[PDB]
């Protein structure tokens, strides 16, 4: 067996390789039903979940210049939007996200660590968030003076 | 923005002190629009710990430490969004109820229930905000 | 007990000839007069193979599983760092896991395989004895090894 | 922190392996519980186990679910990727969604239109990335970065049996042999399929989990002359179960 497998992989680091893994999503043959209990099985027997485990160390998450600055036009002050577009991506992610081992700025995209875009998506509900107590403050103050 | 008298009329007792739950209803009886935050972090910056109540004396220390980010809460004049993408001037009731009462310091659905009573609404189902914070603040 | 082992060993040697044989004349009606350049070869093979009673059938599918998932370790390794590039990232952060230490333990001396065929050519070895070198030789000198 | 109210987790379940609850109150830290709505409406109070004080997996928000690729997805974990490829499957009818550099491909156990001739010439030379996830995508960039570097191809189909690993090679090699300037005789992808039954006797045998499961590895290559056409095709064989 271990010279049939050695035998098997040097014809295959002689070529450059390409993935398809094939899973079963229910045991009965259904057309289009999934079964969680038996497509969890499937896919930790497969690699797919540990190879995730992996690429979700490193950074995994990757938008460009022009996907970011349209979901994110909102979060910015209206004062530090520039000409260019890519410059003005930098300055605002640089605070918003403080820790800079958090991201890191390519030539076209911005590869983000995991659950930082999440994150981003927070902050952009936290921003909605905090404007409400700046004018709940004010109308509270108001009704306060004429009680 | 200090006032002997306007503690006075929170000092009802005439003991000389108030509840130092009452402190952020005294700053905004004096003028000042402070957060709860701000008021419980101005509190939490002594070691007013176990104190049940305080003097005008201690009040006074507490705005003079604070008096910068106290008086910032009372320039503001004008008040924008970032609800309203659009541009069209209006929000659902929907929308302003979820800011007022979901979002931040969260006023009750008893307080917004009062403050949309006479605020008109339209078909669509919204309302002019402008004319709602012009409404709310100069009246 | 040496007869039938013999008699089992010829069985298995017919028909892993005659298995090869079919291949053979097989792909004499699938060969081509033309002279070949290049090649695309596709791999259809088995996943890891977890039943509630594990033997020596599900541990070399295992053990094929772990020679096969090294080199797609290393292929998506090599991909990361051309990406990294194109881009003008830092290539020294992307951290690469390894699965050798699991390969050695299963294919290297004092290894599983080989303190299988040591007790294989002993006179009075068993699966009990076996089981015991494991333990005397792994168990605690390894952490992939547990009892 | 994250784990604020109205942002949403998912819970271990018996039935479904993972169920989806929104947190009632937010999290303080040093809470001993959490307080969550289920399926029908606002029922639970969920224990924390407390050697670990550990917490439960996040939702991903609604604008990264339903992508082509599982690395796009902010929070990358096992009810994640569950999720992710349940909607696909179920809702949109899509078996086919990336992993990176992996193709994954799900049984529909139904008949497609999305395998013949016209759906064969939209993928024809196009990039892997510009297209939809298909089996088509991986045999197309095969056959490119066959001349692109002067080297020969391996396509890696793995997974369990009946996953539809022999489907997955049939449509492979129907696609190069389209794109490649035909062989008249030839025609290799039926020689090749007729190999299967006779393979499928000697190679095949029921399991205690399988009525039909291969003890062997099958490697068919396919044979290109040095004007990139579909001549001919070889078999090797391993790993056999003696």
């Amino acid at each position: 067996f271990r010279n049939s497998l050695h035998l098997l992989m040097e014809t295959l680091n002689a070529t450059t390789p390409h993935y398809v893994r094939c899973i079963k999503p229910n045991d009965f043959k259904f057309p289009f039903t999934f079964d969680e209990k038996r497509a969890v099985q499937q896919l930790r027997a497969c690699g797919v979940l540990e190879t995730i485990r992996i690429s979700a160390a490193g950074f995994p998450s990757r938008w460009t210049y022009q996907e970011f600055f349209s979901r994110y036009r909102v979060l910015m002050k209206q004062k530090d939007v520039l000409s260019d577009r890519k410059q003005t991506c930098k300055n605002v992610l640089e605070k918003l996200i403080l820790d800079k081992d958090k991201y890191q700025f390519g030539k076209t995209k911005i590869f983000f660590r995991a659950g930082q875009v999440a994150y981003l998506e927070k902050i952009r509900a936290d921003k909605l968030r905090a404007a409400c107590i700046r004018i709940q403050k004010t109308i509270r103050g108001w009704l306060m003076r004429k009680k | 923005a200090e006032f002997k008298e306007a503690f006075s009329l929170f000092d009802k007792d005439g003991d000389g002190t108030i509840t130092t739950k009452e402190l952020g209803t005294v700053m905004r009886s004096l003028g000042q629009n402070p957060t709860e935050a701000e008021l419980q972090d101005m509190i939490n910056e002594v070691d007013a710990d176990g104190n049940g109540t305080i003097d005008f004396p201690e009040f006074l220390t507490m705005m003079a430490r604070k008096m910068k980010d106290t008086d910032s809460e009372e320039e503001i004049r004008e008040a924008f969004r970032v609800f309203d993408k659009d541009g069209n001037g209006y929000i659902s009731a929907a929308e302003l109820r979820h800011v007022m009462t979901n979002l931040g310091e969260k006023l009750t659905d008893e307080e917004v229930d009062e403050m949309i009573r006479e605020a008109d609404i339209d078909g669509d189902g919204q309302v002019n905000y402008e004319e709602f914070v012009q409404m709310m603040t100069a009246k | 007990l040496h007869a039938i082992n013999a008699r089992d060993a010829l069985a298995k040697h017919i028909y892993a000839n005659l298995f090869n044989w079919i291949v053979d004349h097989v792909n004499k009606a699938l060969h081509s007069t033309v002279k070949q350049h290049s090649f695309i070869g596709v791999l259809d093979i088995y996943g890891f193979e977890t039943f509630e009673i594990n033997s020596f059938e599900q541990f070399c599918i295992n053990y094929a599983n772990e020679k096969l998932q090294q080199q797609f370790n290393m292929h998506v390794f090599k991909l990361e760092q051309e990406e990294y590039m194109k881009e003008q990232i830092p290539w020294t952060l992307i951290d690469f896991y390894d699965n050798q230490p699991c390969i050695n333990l299963i294919e290297a001396k004092m290894g599983v395989l080989d303190l299988l065929d040591e007790e294989c050519k002993m006179p009075k070895g068993s699966d009990d004895t076996w089981a015991q070198k494991l333990y005397n030789t792994h168990l605690n000198k390894c952490a992939l090894f547990e009892k | 922190e994250l784990y604020t109210k109205y942002a949403r987790v998912w819970i271990p379940d018996p039935e479904e392996v993972w169920k989806s609850a929104e947190l009632l109150k937010d999290y303080k830290p040093g809470d001993k519980v959490l307080q969550l709505r289920l399926e029908e409406g606002k029922d639970l109070e969920y224990c924390l186990d407390p050697k670990t004080k550990e917490l439960p997996p996040l939702r991903n928000p609604d604008i990264l679910v339903g992508e082509n690729d599982l690395t796009a997805l902010s929070y990358l974990h096992e009810p994640a990727v569950l999720h992710n490829l349940k909607v696909r499957f179920i809702d949109s009818k899509l078996i086919y969604t990336y992993c990176g550099i992996v193709l994954v491909a799900i049984n529909p156990y139904e008949q497609l239109p999305i395998y013949g001739e016209d759906i064969i010439n939209a993928y024809s030379g196009q990039n892997m990335g510009d297209m939809d996830p298909h089996i088509f995508a991986v045999a197309e960039e095969a056959y490119k970065q066959m001349a692109r570097d002067e080297r020969n191809q391996s396509i890696i189909v793995s997974g369990e049996s009946g996953a539809g690993k022999t489907v997955s090679a049939k449509y492979a090699m129907r696609y190069f042999a389209t794109v490649s300037g035909s062989a008249s005789e030839a025609n290799v992808e039926e020689k090749v399929l007729a190999s299967n039954p006779i393979m499928e006797s000697i190679g095949n045998a029921k399991t205690t989990r399988n009525d039909n499961s291969s003890r062997f590895g099958k490697y068919i290559e396919i044979g290109f002359d040095k004007r990139y056409r579909i001549i001919g095709a070889n078999m090797r064989t391993y790993l056999l179960e003696k």
